[PDB]
RNA sequence: GGUGAGGUAACGGCUCACCAAGGCCACGAUGCAUAGCCGACCUGAGAGGGUGAUCGGCCACACUGGGACUGAGACACGGC
RNA sequence: CAGAAAGCCACGGCUAACUACGUGCCAGCAGCCGCGGUAAUACGUAGGUGGCAAGCGUUGUCCGGAUUUAUUGGGCGUAAAGCGAGCGCAGGCGGUUUCUUAAGUCUGAUGUGAAAGCCCCCGGCUCAACCGGGGAGGGUCAUUGGAAACUGGGAGACUUG
């Protein structure tokens, strides 16, 4: 039940967010296995700061990227590349 | 307590004119108190380094703990003397760019100017008086309402203008030219009475 | 000493006392408990009142306050200030400090933070004796 | 040796005592003084004397002091290496510092080493703290110091294969 | 299979038990504060087939699995015999 | 009973030097011969020579002195005495009097100076200082 | 410790029956008192002393003590 | 519109800061030395000055200064400190030398020592803290290969102990 997800680093008013990749038994900002990506919550068009190297390696193992990961990596087409290089493979 | 002094009694007590021979000389060399002339025995080196550090602290009006942390920034460099590189890094406050360019006449005028957003740098506003100005930031004067007379009143009163910055009063534009050094930027104050006081404070 | 003789002994330290014994409170209630209570200050009550004259060769009549805390032990403590606002059988806070006037006393009671008042002469040391800013 | 009294020198008076000797009836009181004299270029000395008042005492001390001066072999306004000197309870540690850091030393040993023209040095008082034996052990430790051309000259080899 | 057990070439001390001897290894290490080399040892309960090695014999030993109330050693090679 | 003859050799050096005469005879072994050749290398002994009949050694030490009768060597003491052997790695190599003296390291190939150890990145056990 | 059997996701005195008396200790067994352990810290020139909050990891506990059941996973914090 | 935006404890030495008067063995100050007692920079007022600085005094606790537990880094004739003396089990340390060994020791390669931590390089928040990217630190660690001087294990030798 491995699962890639997000992680907050806020202050009071202005947050900063990070993608994080883990197993779903764990808490969100708690433990994990390794690291994937981040993104700016402010200044749209914000800073799409992605690894885009471990998502397809990680879903080769088989996981479930969450709701935000699918949209903001379909902006980079990684989920499009997921069913483009895995349903075609 | 941030700044109160009328630039009379501090220049009286420490002794050096603070700092460009802009004096008030009818009452200077005798210190205040109920014994003006009727002085007493010699000064301990406690009091010597005391008034010495208070002389360099009143080069700005700044804070003792900020002087501490800026002194600790001067040890990261690992070239040259630690007092000399502190003395150089003493002179890259935004207010130091204000005074040594020729846009004002004193540091309190520098801080009262830069308090209310009256200057910018490189087409971007800086609010704080203590920004770290490197070499390359072409300092500006916020050309919205620069017809205010006291800017050019301080410019055209060409009293104290050093010769290590390249600057033209035509555009009111210029940049901090290159590196200063000890032998050029204000003798005579210190090379070691800082680096000895700050071990056993 | 030689080094294996330093191996088979541990070189113990010089374990220190502290001249504030009453600020480490091995309670009575309920089950006569222990101390975890490294305090700045402890509040207590009165048991008697009086004065004291010191050793040779100092000569006056200093006053004091003997205090029982909640741990059923009694210490004599000193009074600061001019005008003792406290009286017999009254709640009293303590502050720690050794005093070289007499054997026995090693504390001084508070002025101007609790049940006691403070100063009405000093307009220059107003943080001490717990009576700050008067408009006069 | 006799370093002459023909150099520009500078003084600093370290400390004075008031010292008795009982006579039948009253009490004598005389002062001593412990004065160092230096060129702040690399020649320093010390001395003492007693009299009945302060300026006469320090005059006699400066009179004594210029008979004795020491070489203090410098390199870059810093010691060549680490030297420890001891004279009757006066253990003094002295150690070369980083160039531009200053003198990190106490009361009397600063009054020697600043006056002898040392920019950068570290020290630590250890043992006795009367101001006489401090100064004497200081000057004894500064005596105990070598130099590269000296050492390579003493051995049959040359310098710059050992620096 | 990629790893054997760390064999500890101890000597035999006790052999009074059936199928079971006592192997004592010895090593020497430092002091956590001072410097010189100490001397210390443990004792290893070793399982034999029929108690071959005598008192003082040298044998290397190898662990298998918990056989008893935590004895975890086997015989390998009778290296050299006392007499 | 002597349980360490190297320190006796070093103290006979200091005892003959402290009263300043240059004749010295100690019974010697292989390693005393090694430190004799090291001290003849770096300019401290005027001559060494060997006389053997049926027993220990001996190596005869001829001390070195200057123009105005002073001494070129001024002290001598060991480091890894018996009782506490002390070992030094290649980034632990000492540098005595800022390299104005020398120090002895026994590496895996002989007795060398401590410039030789940082000239090969090879450490060992430190016998003694001298300066 | 050995013998065999039961039992266990799993080895094993974990448990039963038989044969012996073996085991651990001055390098500190056993006993008594105090303490949750760690990554870490506004101390020191450094060797080393002091604290175990944040925040993160592991372990243990649910008014006190026993006991199981469902469920693969609990002897279960808002289950019995 | 300069308008709303100024507060803290002492001044006998250690440790910058003086006067007038009162109580004048007593009212009360003491971090320690130490004051008082009719001429107090020490008791108390009042003004003068001093150092931090919208934060500044007191109290408690922890490390230093402490070489005052000394491995780094102390010593036992008189200062605190060699058992009243011998004999010896275990234990600590051992004369010279040839060959071997490689346990200690030195050296390479590899896996690991979570992330945020501290530091350094680079960057953004108007700088600043806060956040981001990259490696050094934490092994007295595990496997694997050499080195054979010193210590340790095996075989022989010598005569000084």
């Amino acid at each position: 039940a491995v699962k890639i997800r997000l992680k907050r680093m806020g202050s009071k008013k202005s947050p900063f967010y990070r993608i994080v990749v883990a197993d779903s038994r764990s808490p969100r900002d708690g433990r994990f296995i390794e690291t994937v990506g981040t993104y700016n919550p402010l200044k749209d068009p914000a800073e799409v700061v992605l690894k885009e190297d471990l998502v397809l390696d990680w879903l080769s193992k088989g996981a479930q990227p969450s709701d935000t990961v699918r949209n903001i990596l379909s902006k980079e087409g990684v989920m499009k590349k997921h069913h483009e290089a895995k349903n075609v493979k | 307590s941030r700044y109160t002094g009328p630039s009379w009694k501090v220049s009286r007590r420490l002794g050096i004119s603070l700092s460009g021979t802009g004096k008030e000389l009818a009452r200077r060399p005798y210190k205040p108190g109920q014994h003006g002339p009727n002085s007493r025995g010699k000064v301990s080196e406690y009091g010597m380094q005391l008034t010495e550090k208070q002389k360099l602290r009143h080069m700005y009006g700044m804070n003792e703990r900020q002087f501490r942390t800026l002194f600790i920034k001067a040890s990261k460099i690992k070239e040259g003397k630690h007092g000399v590189n502190f003395m150089v890094l003493l002179e890259q406050r935004l207010d130091n760019v204000v005074y040594r360019l020729g846009l004002a006449t004193t540091r309190r005028q520098a801080r009262q100017l830069v308090n209310h957003g009256h200057i910018t740098v490189d087409g971007k506003r800086v609010d704080i008086p203590s920004y770290h100005v490197e070499v390359g930031q072409v300092i500006g004067v916020r050309e919205k309402s620069q017809n205010i007379s006291t800017i050019k009143e301080a410019v055209e009163a060409t009293v104290g203008r050093p010769a290590f910055v390249s600057f033209d009063t035509e555009k009111l534009e210029g940049s901090f030219t290159r590196l200063p050094e000890r032998d050029e930027l204000y003798p005579e104050i210190d090379e070691a009475l800082v680096v000895e006081y700050y071990n056993q404070k | 000493p030689t080094i294996n003789q330093l191996v088979r002994k541990p070189r113990k330290s010089k374990v220190e006392k502290s001249d504030s014994p009453a600020l480490n409170k091995g309670y009575n209630s309920f089950k006569k408990t222990q101390t975890n209570v490294n305090s700045p200050q402890k509040r207590g009550v009165c048991t008697r009142v009086g004065t004291m004259t010191p050793k040779k060769p100092n000569s006056a009549l200093r006053k004091y306050a003997r205090v029982r805390l909640s741990n059923l032990i009694e210490v004599t403590a000193y009074i600061p200030g001019i005008g003792h606002n406290l009286q017999e059988h009254s709640v009293v806070l303590l502050r720690g400090g050794r005093v070289k006037d007499l054997p026995g006393v090693r504390y001084h009671i508070v002025r101007g933070a609790l049940d006691t008042a403070g100063v009405n002469d000093r307009k220059q040391s107003r943080s001490k004796y717990g009576t700050k800013r008067p408009k006069a | 040796y006799i370093d002459p009294k023909h150099l520009e020198l500078e003084d600093r008076v370290v400390a004075i005592n008031r010292v008795t000797k009982v006579v039948k009836g009253g009490r004598r009181l005389r002062f001593a003084a412990l004065v160092v004299v230096g060129d702040k270029n690399g020649h320093v000395g010390f001395g003492t004397g007693k009299a009945q008042e302060v300026p006469e005492a320090i005059r006699k001390a400066i009179e004594d002091a210029k008979k004795n001066l020491v070489e203090v072999p410098m390199v870059g306004s810093t010691i060549p290496h680490e030297v420890i000197g001891v004279f009757g309870g006066g253990r003094i540690l002295m150690k070369p510092a980083v160039e531009g850091s200053g003198v990190a030393a106490g009361g009397p040993v600063r009054a020697v080493l600043e006056l002898a023209g040392v920019a950068d040095i570290t020290s630590k008082s250890l043992g006795s703290n009367t101001p006489i034996n401090v100064v004497r052990a200081t000057v004894e430790g500064l005596k105990q110091l070598k130099r590269a051309e000296e050492v390579a000259a003493l051995r049959g080899k040359s310098v710059e294969e050992i620096i | 299979e990629r790893n054997q057990r760390k064999v500890y070439q101890g000597r035999v001390v006790s052999d009074k038990m059936d199928k079971t001897i006592t192997v004592v290894v010895e090593t020497k290490k430092n002091h956590p504060i001072y410097g010189k080399r100490m001397k210390y040892s443990k004792k290893y309960k070793a399982h034999d087939e029929n108690n071959t090695a005598k008192v003082g014999d040298i044998v290397k030993i190898m662990e298998t699995r918990p056989l008893s109330a935590t004895k975890r050693f086997r015989l390998l090679e009778v290296v050299e015999e006392a007499v | 009973v002597m349980t360490d003859p190297i320190a006796d050799f070093l103290t006979r050096i200091r005892n003959a030097n402290m009263v300043k005469h240059e004749t010295l005879e100690v019974p010697a072994s292989k390693i005393k011969r090694d430190i004799a050749e090291i001290l003849k290398r770096e300019g401290f002994i005027r001559d060494v020579e060997y006389i053997e009949d049926d027993k220990q050694g001996v190596i005869r030490v001829f001390l070195k002195y200057g123009k105005n009768e002073e001494r070129v060597i001024t002290n001598l003491k060991r480091i890894s005495k018996p009782g506490l052997r002390a070992y030094v790695k290649a980034d632990e190599v000492p540098k005595v009097l800022n390299g104005l003296g020398i120090a002895i390291i026994s590496t895996s190939e002989g007795v060398i100076t401590d410039k030789e150890a940082r000239a090969k990145n090879i450490g060992g056990e430190v016998i003694a200082y001298v300066w």
